[PDB]
């Protein structure tokens, strides 16, 4: 019984003015209370316009280091809350809650908000139907083989997809079920480089790649996002 | 005043058959909380009974675990070990090549790829004398949440630590009851001693 969890985001889109409290939820179609720990398994995920999505909260109400103290995360089990307490301009993005508590890995729909370590992806591919890319995706200021990489699928106005994850140093894939003959993983652990070939290019397959970092233990979830990576396929 | 059992000097080489593997080691383990020499635990499968272990509180060699398919190796009241002799002249514990690459999923008993994902030593305080050497076990999870400091005696000159951290699944944080967050499984009942 290793079904795929839905996420499902209310609301999908939420007007706001300065200085509002704000509350989005997170429901799950599987508990993602893992019994021995206790932890809930459960991120969100910031998308500014122009910009790369970047963790806010993981372990439903672990915040990253630096993230204001107006953003609270709450909820067990299958019931998940994102509250804003005094809504800045700046918080003006797209919300994602994500679960990493079963393969695969999946995003919530997005609630639209309206009035050291780094990762760095090869320039933009304009490609013909039919045709292959290879993403390569570099990582700096961290223990390479330490970590795992994911590859992410991201499309205007549709929330991201994940494509699947590697172990760094065993070598070990895993795919979403979706993108079995579309992607393909490799690393090379001497230059801190995770690569992702996509083939048989359709324009179903044009959309902006992240590579995406996580780890163990309390950064089991995912972390840093790299800048992206625009396939275009005519 | 405890029962007292020998050890084995195999090391990592290929017994005749898995039948008589298990059974041999059964029926010297079984009852046996003091290991007079070396505890070697190798070539086991991914569903072997090991609930006979359950009693073996020392082990005045070394301590062998390798080319294992078993997913945990329960040796909860291993108090000790002495290394009165050691692997490799050096080890007095070592955990080697044990199974299969895994990803994130919980085993299914049948299908998934075996491999040790736990070493469950929640009573070890002690090593007399030797490392502890840790390598190429890819569902292994916790070495590394483990403060060897505080298990190695303050005479033992030989205090090494050559541990592969190396996984192909990502592991789960101990639980909140093992205080530090050292633990040698994902069990509340697992915590470092």
């Amino acid at each position: 019984q290793p079904a795929d969890i839905v996420l499902t985001q209310t609301p999908s889109s939420l007007p706001v003015s300065v200085g509002e409290k704000v509350t989005m939820t997170c429901k799950s179609s599987q508990t993602l209370l893992y019994s021995n720990n206790q932890k809930n398994y459960l991120a969100w995920y910031q998308q500014k316009p122009g910009q790369s999505p970047k963790l806010l909260i993981s372990w439903a109400f672990t915040r990253k280091s630096g993230v204001p103290d107006r953003f609270t995360g709450s909820g067990s089990g299958t019931d998940f809350t994102l509250t804003i307490g005094s809504v800045k301009a700046e918080d003006l993005a797209v919300y994602y809650c994500q679960q990493y508590s079963n393969y695969p890995w999946t995003f919530g729909g997005g609630t639209r908000l309206e009035i050291e370590v780094q990762l760095q992806q090869s320039g933009p591919e304009v490609v013909k139907t039919g045709a292959s890319v290879k993403i390569s995706c570099k990582a700096s200021g961290y223990s390479f083989t330490g970590y795992f990489i994911n590859w992410v699928k991201k499309n205007s106005g549709k929330s991201p997809e994940w494509i699947g994850h590697i172990s760094s140093s065993y070598a070990t894939s895993t795919y979403n079920q979706k993108f079995k003959n579309k992607a393909a993983f490799t690393v090379d652990t001497s230059s801190s480089t995770a690569f992702m070939q996509l083939n048989s290019l359709t324009s179903e397959d044009s959309a902006v790649y992240y590579c995406v970092r996580s780890g163990n233990y309390e950064e089991y979830a995912m972390d840093y996002w790299g800048q992206g990576t625009s396939v275009t396929v005519s | 005043s405890t029962q007292v059992c020998t050890g084995t000097d195999m090391k990592l080489r290929l017994p005749a058959s898995p039948e008589t593997h298990l059974d041999m080691l059964r029926h010297l383990y079984q009852g046996c909380q003091v290991v007079q020499g070396n505890l070697e635990l190798t070539y086991l499968p991914t569903n072997a009974s090991l609930s006979f272990l359950q009693d073996i509180q020392e082990v005045q060699g070394y301590v062998l675990i390798a080319h294992n398919q078993v997913r945990q190796v329960p040796l909860q009241r291993l108090r000790i070990v002495r290394g009165t002799q050691l692997f490799e002249d050096n080890y007095a514990l070592a955990v080697l090549d044990n199974g299969d690459p895994l990803n994130n999923t919980t085993p299914v008993t049948g299908a998934s790829p075996g491999g040790l994902r736990e070493l469950q030593l929640r009573s070890l305080t002690e090593i007399l004398k030797g490392g502890v050497l840790i390598q190429r076990n890819p569902q292994l999870c916790y070495q590394d949440t483990i403060l060897w400091k505080d298990i190695f005696h303050k005479n033992n000159q030989l205090a090494l630590t050559l541990i592969d951290t190396n996984r192909s699944r990502a592991c789960h944080p101990c639980s909140p009851m093992c205080k530090g967050s050292r633990c040698w499984g994902e069990s509340s009942e697992d915590c470092q001693s």
